[PDB]
């Protein structure tokens, strides 16, 4: 900061860091909400399981791009534990990753599908482009 | 002149790149982040004016979608991914700046490489990691103003290596299936052999190739290597791409600095006013930065659903290429590119399609004297296909888009009527194979 | 003009474009298929006329054989157009709505600084005239807000004409290539027959 | 009936006429002339608006040059002027008019 200023603003507008009067310390003001957040899921009145995409942000740092101190408990099963899997598009949490391709059923993106599948899961898998072929040329 | 032809007495294999539009960044907007800034307050009032982010997100979620459709159905019309070739030279044909490369891990051709290259994204990726914008003074960046305002682009469905494989398959068909990889399962065919088929599409007689076909093959090189060549040096071929790109670029950075507005309140800044105005007359002041915001923000998305429908026009016209001018042979003039189509190949491009259309033209025409029909004993022979003409001496039928001279024989002509009622009816001979 | 509504002149001029016209047509008269594909090679016209009957499946003597009979059909067909284009009010219809709707959008643009917006006037220097700046510039965001809206309307509704002027330039386009420049076995796609 | 065709005697040359639009008039919007006329205190409270003028001005500046694309993608599609012929009957074919 310049010695005089008290708080910075982007060309937004918004204020992005302040001065703390006491100690004179630059402080970065984050928003709250910060980043995408999707859930996936089958209808209701299929299942009541949900996936959740985290549209930019990588594993290890899920409990901490979500405020996952702050959640509720019920959410903060969504930020850790099995069923993780770092997509592009960022970290996938709650469904699990299968090898076997298959047609696109949910579009999640980067070339990752999920479908609710046989139990059944939501189970998260790369597209299937196409039938393998070869042409005796 | 009434009675003077010219035909070509030579040809040129011509490679022309198009390049076509086919989708455009997936934007996605938290509309209460954009408009209420995470402050509570503001966000009690946002409630007041309804569902208006609802429908906001539900057309930015439809165009979103419409781009993996655009995607999807210019480059997934082949549900067979024939893989590709271990000989890249068909009958001195040499596909292998078009094919995939093993020398690499990316399953792109080398052409597509260069189109990679050639377009600049303005993020560079989608990818702007968490930890990343809370960076110094100088790094204050539209894409870090953009994440804190809520605005995100999704990334698409099919990644770049799974378009480089749909064009890998097509160009793998077309250099070893021709036109049955359109109509059906793949018939194997010799290249050689398919581009005499071609040849016959386009009219001339299918020994042309044959009896020319190192040449051919030759020029068919030459001009590929030619498009590298341009795409290499080249700034401003792929500009219907980058300017794709630029639009939606600004589009955004606009969005952004657009809540540096005021709108006729006392301040742009949220938070500058609840923290100086109590609830009874700050509430004037907010609803002026809620309508104004959420006019700017319904600006933007009525503003992407004219330029998705323009890009879908675009995608629609690229999968109509792709059927016509790729899977088959097109009669349409010029849809294929400049001069006579004989084949198409699918190269990828970021959020594009590139054709190079192959196609035949026709050089170094030469006049000649014609006539419209043959009267031989009393009765006018016409040709049964091409044209009477003269090289001076002799009388001969010659196709119209290559000279070849043949002699008139009964087989090359039909008779109809008395050769009294055609106009410039000439008097030359017509051979008959039986008399002699 | 007084309200800052312009239109800008078009870049290629009306004798500009019936000079690609006139170039069109001439090539089309005397070279025929290879004007479009490369080089326009000179063929005589009944004998082009010859191979764009084998286009249709018609054997090439049905055109010499009745050739006279042809170019008098011809002549006549062209001599209708000119009668009935000289006596029509509405074959240009498709033109003169493209017309009067850009010139309404303008006037009812025009129109809309008549709004008050609720604002204590509709005038610009009666507010300015009449308040003080405290509480001018209440009334005059009114104007601003209202005003600004009714460009935004406008530009927008401009982007959906145009959108569809390229929709028909596109076709255009594609008729001139494929019509013009070629022959077409594309069923209705250059007139009916 | 299953063993009788209709073939065509004779024939028609037609001459038919499809009316296409190409362009639009190009229009230009003065923004701040249109909101403010004149007045330099509404011209003042229009800077608090931003982006809004230029943004529309950018709009309009794209409908015009797409115009002369329609127009140069239609008409301009031969690069050469072929001069036109000194006689207008080609074989009977009359293209005078
Ligand atoms: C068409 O023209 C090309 C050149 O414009 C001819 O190809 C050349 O032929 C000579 C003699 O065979 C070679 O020495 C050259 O290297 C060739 N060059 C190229 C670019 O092909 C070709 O022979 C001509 N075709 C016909 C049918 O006459
Ligand atoms: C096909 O074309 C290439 C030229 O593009 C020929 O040469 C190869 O070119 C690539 C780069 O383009 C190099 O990485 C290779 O090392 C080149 N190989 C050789 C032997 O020069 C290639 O040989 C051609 N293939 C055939 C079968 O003719
Ligand atoms: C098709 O019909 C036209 C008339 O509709 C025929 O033209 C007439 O032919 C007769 C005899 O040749 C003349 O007496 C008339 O003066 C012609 N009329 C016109 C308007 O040209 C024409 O012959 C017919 N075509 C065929 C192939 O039989
Ligand atoms: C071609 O058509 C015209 C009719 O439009 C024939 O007649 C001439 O027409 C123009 C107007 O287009 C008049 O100014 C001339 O005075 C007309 N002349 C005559 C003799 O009628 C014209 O003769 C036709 N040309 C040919 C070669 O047949
Ligand atoms: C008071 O302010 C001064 C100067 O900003 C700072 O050094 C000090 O730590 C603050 N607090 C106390 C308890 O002195
Ligand atoms: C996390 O990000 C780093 C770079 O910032 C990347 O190398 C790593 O792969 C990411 N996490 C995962 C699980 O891929
Ligand atoms: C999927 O395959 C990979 C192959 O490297 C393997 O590491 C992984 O454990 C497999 N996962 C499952 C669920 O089979
Ligand atoms: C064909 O004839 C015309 C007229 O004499 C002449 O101008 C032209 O150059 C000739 N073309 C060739 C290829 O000989
Ligand atoms: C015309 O073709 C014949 C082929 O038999 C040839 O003998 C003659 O020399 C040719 N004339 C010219 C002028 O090329
Ligand atoms: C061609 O034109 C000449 C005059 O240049 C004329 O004598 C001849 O009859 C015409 N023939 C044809 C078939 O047009
Ligand atoms: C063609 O032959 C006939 C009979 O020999 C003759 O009457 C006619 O004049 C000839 N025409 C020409 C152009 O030689």
């Amino acid at each position: 900061f310049q010695p005089f200023q008290q708080f910075g603003r982007d060309v937004s507008d918004f204020t992005d860091s302040v001065r703390d009067p006491k100690t004179l310390e630059i402080l970065d003001i984050s928003p709250c909400s910060f980043g995408g957040v999707s859930v996936i899921t089958p209808g209701t009145n299929t299942s009541s399981e949900v996936a959740v995409l985290y549209q930019d942000v990588n594993c290890t740092d899920v409990p901490t791009a979500i405020h996952a101190d702050q959640l509720t408990p019920a959410w903060r099963v969504y930020s850790t534990g099995v069923n993780v899997f770092q997509t592009q598009a960022g970290c996938l949490i709650g469904a699990e990753h299968v090898n076997a391709s298959y047609e696109c059923d949910i579009p999640i993106g980067a070339g990752i599908c999920a479908s609710y599948h046989t139990q059944k899961s939501i189970v998260a898998y790369t597209m299937s482009l196409g039938a393998e072929n070869s042409i005796a040329y | 002149s009434n009675n003077t032809i010219a035909i070509p007495t030579n040809f040129s294999i011509s490679v022309t790149t198009e390049v076509m539009p086919v989708s455009m960044a997936k934007t996605s907007v938290d509309c209460t982040m954009y408009i209420c800034g995470d402050s509570t307050e503001c966000s009690n009032l946002l409630l007041q004016y309804g569902s208006f982010c609802t429908q906001l997100n539900r057309a930015l979620s439809g165009i979103a979608v419409e781009q993996d459709k655009n995607t999807r159905e210019v480059f997934a019309q082949v549900k067979q991914m024939y893989k590709t070739p271990a000989i890249k030279d068909f009958g001195g044909f040499n596909f292998s700046q078009i094919l995939p490369d093993p020398s690499k891990p990316t399953k792109r051709s080398f052409i597509e490489d260069l189109l990679f290259n050639k377009v600049t994204l303005a993020d560079a990726g989608f990818m702007k990691q968490y930890g990343e914008c809370l960076g110094d003074i100088s790094a204050r960046d539209l894409i870090c103003a953009q994440k804190f305002n809520g605005l995100t682009v999704l990334p698409p469905l099919l990644t770049d290596e799974m378009i480089a494989a749909y064009t890998a398959a097509l160009v793998s068909g077309t250099a070893t299936a021709g036109w049955t990889f359109g109509a059906g399962a793949a018939l194997q065919i010799p290249f050689a052999m398919q581009m005499a088929y071609r040849f016959n599409g386009i009219g001339v007689t299918q020994n042309v190739l044959y009896e020319n076909q190192k040449q051919i093959a030759n020029q068919f090189n030459k001009a590929i290597s030619q498009i590298q060549e341009s795409l290499t040096t080249t700034s401003t071929a792929l500009g219907k791409l980058q300017d794709v790109v630029n639009q939606n670029a600004q589009a955004l950075n606009t969005l952004v600095k657009q809540l540096s507005s005021n709108f006729g309140a006392i301040s742009s800044v949220l938070n500058d006013i609840l923290s100086r105005l109590d609830k009874v007359e700050a509430e004037v002041q907010i609803d002026r930065l809620i309508t104004g915001r959420l006019q700017s923000l319904q600006t933007y998305v009525t503003q992407q659903l004219i330029r998705a429908a323009e890009i879908r026009a675009s995608a629609n016209l690229a999968a109509t290429k792709m059927s016509e001018c790729v899977l088959g042979q097109s009669k349409r003039v010029d849809f294929c590119g400049k001069g006579y189509h004989l084949m198409s190949f699918p190269q990828a491009a970021p959020h594009g399609v590139v054709f190079l259309h192959v196609t035949y033209v026709p050089s170094q025409e030469r006049n000649f004297t014609t006539a419209p029909a043959i009267c031989h004993e009393g009765k006018a022979y016409f040709p049964r296909e091409g044209v009477f003409v003269s090289n001076g001496t002799s009388w001969f039928i010659t196709q119209r888009n290559f000279y070849s001279p043949q002699i008139i024989t009964t087989d090359n002509t039909f008779v109809s009527g008395n050769c009294d009622v055609v106009i410039g009816i000439i008097n030359n001979t017509v051979y008959d194979p039986l008399q002699p």
